[PDB]
RNA sequence: AAUAUGUAAGAAGUCCUUGUUACUUAAUUGAACGUGGACAUUUGAAUGAAGAGCUUUUAGUGGGCCAUUUUUGGUAAGCAG
RNA sequence: AAUACUGCCAGCUGGGACUGAGGACUGCGACGUAAGUCAAGGAUGCUGGCAUAAUGGUUAUAUGCCGCCCGUCUUGAAACACGGACCAAGGAGUCUAACGUCUAUGCGAGUGUUUGGGUGUAAAACCCAUACGCGUAAUGAAAGUGAACGUAGGUUGGGGCCUCGCAAGAGGUGCACAAUCGACCGAUCCUGAUGUCUUCGGAUGGAUUUGAGUAAGAGCAUAGCUGUUGGGACCCGAAAGAU
């Protein structure tokens, strides 16, 4: 033998992990966060974009549409940490987000055969977009300006300092 | 027939029952804790009614605190803070103050501060770094469980019989405060509010009697 | 295994302290005292004014 | 073994287990039993008391044959007498019929009397013998003859 | 001591047992009031340099 | 750091463990430590650590010795447990029927238990019939009867023997050991 | 004076009765050692004990030096003690 | 009346940093009428990207900070103290006799076969008698003498065991060991019984004496570490001396 025997072997079944004490409890939102406030994306495809929030999807992202006849945002999901709440809200009393959710922005079934080695969009995306973008348009109209500064982009200009800027 | 509620609903019984008379202990130590308080200070009001003025019982109880290094240090006051498992900085301990505890107090004067602690001072140190000497060993406290099974005879059944022990100096500090291990304090958290340490409190530095503000020291150390 | 510490920790605060929940139930730390009208000596008053 | 010495262990280490300071020498202190009145005077007064002088007077020619005593007390007495008969002659303490211990054939010169032999007739046969080893073998009810 | 804690002890067999045999140190002085009739406290300052000489 | 009051990492001074690869003191080792463990009663935690001591350290015990533990009132019934060896002695001639838990016994030692009607029993026989230790009596031989012992401690005015090859005059006799030549110890 | 230092702060001790002596006493007197009996809230100050006590064996070392204070010789010294 | 200051809250709450150790359950607890849940004896859930030089490693370089050249003697070394240009190989506490302490083993009042003999597969192994060594007796210069009054003594402490005891604890036995008071043995000194070759004997008793003693043996042999001594004696080194 080269080598000659471990004596003590350690057992090759796997112990069974321990019954944790950690529940999935609610995400409490900022205050600054209520449905019908306008975001600033921090980061993505949308970097500096105006948003408008809508609902506060249960995968704890958010559900946000800066309506993509002004600034090219779809309805998409966005997370909080990377979003800012500006105190100007708009309004969503008369608006339906009730079946937007997780399962809504599955992307696709990912198995080991298909796998893409080097590289549309939906029908039904593009229609319920629509109707969200109904509701939101008559009352962004209905305050003056407020569709000039969605479809503008926030930026850091020079000697601005984000500690003391309101947003 | 298999002896699974024969025995847990007995012992949650027990706990029960435990748990009653801790309660009423911590209900009958609370309300004496105010009752103490508040007659001292209507001591003193009646006191200064009276045209008098009240002398306040002398503090029963130091806490005392080493903030000097283990080296440089002369051996008879090194074999006092070793008496006083001092051994380490930022080591703390409750000295019941007699006539022969107070001449310790200053032979190790240029290397310990010492006061007279508060009962929030108490309570917030043996909670958060309160460790019993068990079978010469640091077990935390954690329950009423080991100070019952190590000062039960005593009649200290719950860290609030430990902490009531302390503050009102009973017969059984020797025993309540050798069961508790030397505090691991750390340093300060404001910093010690002084440029020097090595100076007395009186003078502008740390060591020796800062008789109140101990409570200051501690719960930033704390 | 591991401590967790009083005074933070309403549960390990649980296990220790049975009179905790009515402490906090009651409000002992921030008890209001009773309002009496005692007024100081002259004697004193005059002493500690003086020189 | 040469393995388990502390040479192998010393073996890095610059003295060798014999110190920086010290040098270890030859013979620092001398040779054999050197200054044992000078300077290992305090070893020689502690440790071994007596070793310098004249005690006693000179015995010239000794033979250890002239001082062959090996001594055998009572206790050991019945040592002799084998295990296969040693029952039978415990046992019936008779007058008539003693156990004769020829002492000198094993080689014990002297009988001592460090005590207590049982209460039976014993014969012993010594080339000498002490008052009290005499009288706990008459107590016994034993005798003494003497062999040279 | 030894006479005087015998006795202490005879005596507690009858009345008053744990009758303190042991002795304790000074201990620290339990609260007093310090009445002021007939000594109103007079103020002190500290003295000017004299040179006494 | 901290004031050492006393030595850190300091080993207890007392056997864990014999320093012996005996296999079967080993086993013996094994069973009392389970014993000593397992049950209450002292007697298990003694014999353990008396298995544990060394040869010095568990002298012989006569069966005279035994006799002598057996002479004691209220002890005629009782087993005496030698952890060590038990050798025989000429010096008695009557040994009392009693049963004897040793290690190890000497060939004499086992004729003169056996043919008074005792027997010879090892420690886990002892174990079986006596796990508490039920009317026993362990016996220990004498430890400072070694010959290494009278040369402890030598010195002035102390009563030990020095240590020397060759006992007689002209050896060790002379000045320092007696008052005609200098002075006496 | 200060500082430093010795002793004591008990169960190996206290109290009561009566046993030995060739010691002592004028003595059935004491001394020493005793036999019996009573001695928990704390078995007789505080604090600590981190285990205590004992024994063996042997290595290295047996050139020291510096600092506060006291201090000697010296004018002083990173001088000598 | 506020407010400052000091202090308390078993007050609430926001933001940050670092850590996620354990791996079925037990335990303490909280909320709920119970069922169960839980921030309650240590992190889980969801999601994304890549799946390779991405992360990580090695190595080189750069940068920020640090970093004196090692060995030795020394109170003190980077030394303007000494050795060292570099590299390879060799190169320094070994063996023996006698032992000491400790440990292991075998036998144990005995132990040790190996001087020798027989035998052998042949320097091995196996077996064996007589002595002898050391021990079981010491003490004295020697002539000599030579260790139980006792349950091998008494006292104190003493593990363990036995009895009583719901359990502390209390008695009895108390091995080893420690201290001490004795007893016995040898030596020294003193008194001197039956006796008698009338100058031998030494019984009995004793001591501010003494021993490397006894007082129900502990040793022998082998092996090992360490230490000692002798030898070249850890290596190297004289000036010399003699034939």
């Amino acid at each position: 033998s080269a080598q000659k025997a471990p004596k003590w072997y350690p057992s090759e079944d796997v112990a069974a992990l321990k019954k944790t004490r950690k529940a999935a409890r609610p995400q409490k939102l900022r205050a600054s966060l209520v449905p019908g406030t306008v975001l600033i994306l921090l980061a993505g495809r949308f970097r500096g974009k105006r948003v408008v929030y809508l609902k506060h999807l249960e995968d704890n992202t958010l559900l946000i549409s800066g309506p993509f006849k002004v600034n090219g945002v779809p309805l998409r999901r966005v997370n909080a940490r990377y979003v800012i709440a500006t105190s100007t809200k708009v309004s969503v009393e008369g608006v339906n987000v009730e079946k937007f959710n997780v399962e809504y922005f599955a992307k696709e079934k990912l198995t080991k055969k298909e796998k893409k080695e080097a590289k549309e969009i939906k029908a039904e995306r593009v229609e319920d977009q629509k109707v969200v973008d109904k509701a939101l348009i008559a009352e962004i109209k209905k305050t003056p300006l407020l569709k000039q500064y969605l479809s503008a982009s926030f930026s850091l200009k020079n000697g601005d300092k984000p500690h003391m800027l309101k947003f | 027939a298999e002896q699974v509620a024969a025995e847990r609903a007995a012992r949650k019984a027990a706990n029960k029952e435990k748990r009653a008379i801790i309660l009423e202990r911590n209900a009958a130590y609370q309300k004496e804790y105010e009752t103490a308080e508040r007659n001292i200070i209507q001591a003193k009001r009646d006191a200064k009614a009276a045209g008098s003025y009240y002398v306040e019982a002398q503090h029963k109880l130091v806490f005392v605190v080493r903030i000097k290094g283990i080296n440089k240090i002369p051996p008879k006051p090194r074999k006092v803070l070793q008496l006083l498992r001092l051994t380490r900085i930022n080591s703390g301990t409750f000295v019941k103050v007699t006539k022969a505890t107070l001449e310790l107090l200053k032979l190790i004067e240029p290397y310990v501060a010492y006061g007279y602690p508060s009962y929030s001072t108490i309570r917030q140190l043996v909670y958060k770094r309160g460790f019993g000497k068990i079978n010469k060993q640091r077990v935390p406290l954690s329950d009423n469980a080991i100070i019952e099974a190590n000062l039960g005879k005593y009649g200290i059944l719950s860290i609030d019989d430990l902490i009531h022990e302390i503050i009102t100096v009973g017969p059984h500090f020797k025993q309540a405060n050798n069961f508790l291990w030397p505090f691991k304090l750390s340093n300060p958290s404001g910093g010690w509010g002084v440029p020097r340490k090595f100076k007395h409190f009186i003078q502008g530095g740390s060591f020796g009697n800062r008789e109140e503000f101990i409570n200051k020291l501690v719960k930033s150390m704390n | 295994v591991l401590k967790k510490n009083p005074l933070k920790n309403k549960q390990v605060l649980l296990r220790l302290n049975p009179y905790a929940k009515v402490f906090a139930a009651e409000k002992l730390g921030s008890k209001k005292a009773e309002k009496t009208g005692t007024k100081p000596a002259a004697v004193f008053t005059e002493t500690l004014k003086h020189d | 073994p040469s393995r388990f010495t502390k040479t192998r262990k010393h073996r890095g280490h610059v003295s060798a287990g014999k110190g920086r300071i010290g040098k270890h020498r030859k013979h620092p202190g001398g040779r054999g039993m050197a200054g044992g009145q000078h300077h290992h005077r305090i070893n020689m007064d502690k440790y071994h008391p007596g070793y310098f002088g004249k005690v006693g007077m000179r015995y010239f020619h000794k033979q250890q044959a002239h001082f062959w005593k090996p001594v055998l007390n009572l206790d050991k007495l019945w040592t002799l007498i084998p295990e296969d008969k040693r029952d039978q002659y415990l046992k019936s303490a008779s007058k008539e019929t003693a156990p004769v211990i020829d002492t000198l054939a094993a080689g014990y010169g002297k009988i001592l009397g460090k005590g207590r032999i049982p209460n039976v007739p014993v014969i012993v046969k010594a080339r000498f013998v002490s008052k009290l080893a005499e009288e706990k073998i008459r107590a016994a009810g034993g005798v003494v003859e003497l062999i040279a | 001591r030894v006479k005087a804690n015998a006795a202490k002890r005879a005596e507690a067999k009858a009345q008053g047992v744990a009758v303190q045999l042991k002795r304790q140190p000074a201990q620290p002085r339990e609260s007093r009031i310090v009445s002021t009739e007939g000594n109103v406290p007079q103020t002190l300052a500290p003295v000017p340099y004299e040179t006494f000489i | 750091g901290i004031d050492h009051t006393s030595k850190q990492h300091k080993r207890s001074g007392h056997r864990t463990a014999p320093k012996s690869d005996n296999v079967y003191l080993k086993l013996l080792v094994k069973l009392y430590t389970f014993l000593a463990r397992r049950t209450d009663a002292p007697f298990n935690k003694v014999v353990l650590k008396a298995l544990f001591l060394s040869k010095i350290n568990r002298p012989p015990v006569s069966v005279s010795r035994i006799a002598r533990a057996l002479k004691q009132e209220g002890a005629a019934n009782k087993t005496v447990v030698v952890v060590g060896t038990v050798t025989d002695d000429a010096r008695i001639f009557e040994f009392p029927k009693t049963t004897v838990a040793a290690l190890r016994f000497t060939a004499g030692a086992r004729a003169k238990i056996v043919k008074a009607g005792g027997e010879c029993i090892t420690l886990d026989q002892l174990a079986v019939r006596a796990p508490k230790g039920q009317n026993t009596l362990i016996l220990r031989g004498p430890r400072n009867s070694r010959e290494a012992v009278r040369h402890f401690g030598m010195g002035p005015h102390k009563g030990k023997a020095p240590r020397i090859l060759s006992t007689g005059r002209k050896f060790e006799r002379a000045r320092g050991r007696r008052r005609s030549k200098g002075f006496k110890v």
